[PDB]
Formats: C-alpha cells, sequence, structure tokens
C-alpha cells in the first residue's frame, strides 16, 4: 500500500510514505544568464560576428 | 512566581515559534527553501480570509 | 481518505475524493502535485494539466509561481514538442500580475522557449 499526501502520526506509518518529487532549483540555471549580467563592453573584442549581424 | 505571571504562556509561544523554526530547519535540510514549501502547503482559504480582514 | 483511496481502491473512486477536495477548496498545491503526478501515472495526463489549470484559478501570489513551474515542467517535455503555441499563451497568462523575483524567471524561461522553437524577435 502506498501513501503520499497525509502526514501520518504514527512514525511506523509514515515509513509507508511514497518519496515525494523534489523541485529543481530554477535559479540556478537562470545564474548563467545572471553571469551575462555583467555591465561589459561586449565587444570585448573586435569580434565580427558581433560586428556584422547574421542573418 | 517571580517570573511574570504569563511567561510560561509566552513561552509557550516561543516553543511554538521555534516548532515553526524547526519545520524552516527541516526543509533547508531536505533541501527546500521553507517559503517555497509553505506556498506550496498553503490552502488558499486561509488568504480569503485574511484580504476579508483587510477589506 | 485520499491516501487509503490510492493504495486500496479504484482510480475513478480515488479520483473522486480529489474533485470533492477542489470543490471545497481545501487542495494545497502539493496535494495538486501529488494528484498531478497520480494522473501520469494513470496516463491521463489532459485532466493533470487540469487539475494544475484549476489549482492555478484558485491561488495567489506568491503560491502560483510554483505550480506555474511544475506545470510548464511536465507540458513541455511531453506535449511541448508536440503542440507548442498552446504554451505561448500559457506563459502569457503565467506573467499576468506576477511579482517581479518570479517574474524574472518566467521571462527567462519564455525567451528560451522563443529562442528554441520561436522567433528570436520576440
Amino acid at each position: 500500500l502506498r501513501l503520499r499526501n497525509y502526514v501520518p502520526e504514527d512514525e511506523d506509518l509514515k515509513k509507508r510514505r511514497v518519496p515525494q518529487a523534489k523541485p529543481v532549483a530554477v535559479e540556478e540555471k537562470v545564474k548563467e544568464q545572471l553571469e551575462a549580467a555583467k555591465p561589459e563592453p561586449v565587444i570585448e573584442e573586435v569580434d565580427l560576428a558581433n560586428l556584422a549581424p547574421r542573418k | 512566581l517571580k517570573l511574570p505571571a504569563n511567561w510560561e504562556a509566552k513561552k509557550a509561544r516561543l516553543e511554538w515559534e521555534l516548532k515553526e523554526e524547526e519545520k524552516k530547519k527541516e526543509c533547508a535540510a531536505r533541501g527546500e527553501d521553507y517559503e517555497k514549501v509553505k506556498l506550496l502547503e498553503i490552502s488558499a482559504e486561509d488568504a480569503e480570509r485574511w484580504e476579508r480582514k483587510k477589506k | 481518505l485520499a491516501d487509503l483511496e490510492e493504495s486500496l481502491g479504484t482510480f475513478q473512486s480515488t479520483k473522486a475524493v480529489y474533485d470533492r477536495i477542489l470543490d471545497l477548496r481545501i487542495a494545497t498545491p502539493q496535494i495538486v502535485i501529488n494528484y498531478a503526478m497520480f494522473l501520469e501515472e494513470h496516463k491521463y495526463f489532459e485532466e493533470s494539466f487540469k487539475a494544475y489549470e484549476r489549482g492555478i484559478s484558485l491561488f495567489k501570489w506568491p503560491n502560483v509561481s510554483d505550480i506555474w513551474s511544475t506545470y510548464l515542467t511536465k507540458f513541455i517535455a511531453r506535449y511541448g514538442g508536440r503542440k507548442l503555441e498552446r504554451a505561448r499563451d500559457l506563459f502569457e497568462q503565467a506573467l499576468d500580475g506576477c511579482p517581479p523575483k518570479y517574474a524574472k524567471t518566467l521571462y527567462l524561461l519564455y525567451a528560451q522557449l522563443e529562442e528554441e522553437w520561436g522567433l528570436a524577435r520576440h
């Protein structure tokens, strides 16, 4: 038998509970753009891919 | 008797607040922000009543 | 009682408990997430999306933020490949009234999806 919603008052019943899916810290992935968020002259070298637009 | 007459009632409040702090530490040990867990554990009807207290 | 029905009893009777809970406004978002996973185990994901949508409609900020995150994660994997455009509208609904810290996350996630499958200009 499997339980997932209640928090049993018996600890012996607590052992039966299914381990709930933990979230992922989405902010950690956001950090990569937050590291991109440093205010810099983004032509850091004369990189023509920045200088000339793509298609 | 030399302590305040309400001191044990204050202590009961403080122990209840420490039990809220214990739940906060429990979420931090599991690996989640206690604020985010609480939002997942709130039932909306409490917030409804709160707004009506304001209004 | 919900845990009793899910362990012992039939899918439809168990789901009827959740229906009563939703009508009575009892549900926490965690209970919704439990229900959503339960509906994924019974593989009626369209109902699972309806459950997320109902629980978003009952609740208010900040709480709705995490409900969106779990809902979008589930949708984008199987059905985000299949029918992309509904998620744009769903992102738009998610942005509505959003407090700034959670909104910041949602703007980046939406623009990433716009980079993955839509126009860069958007």
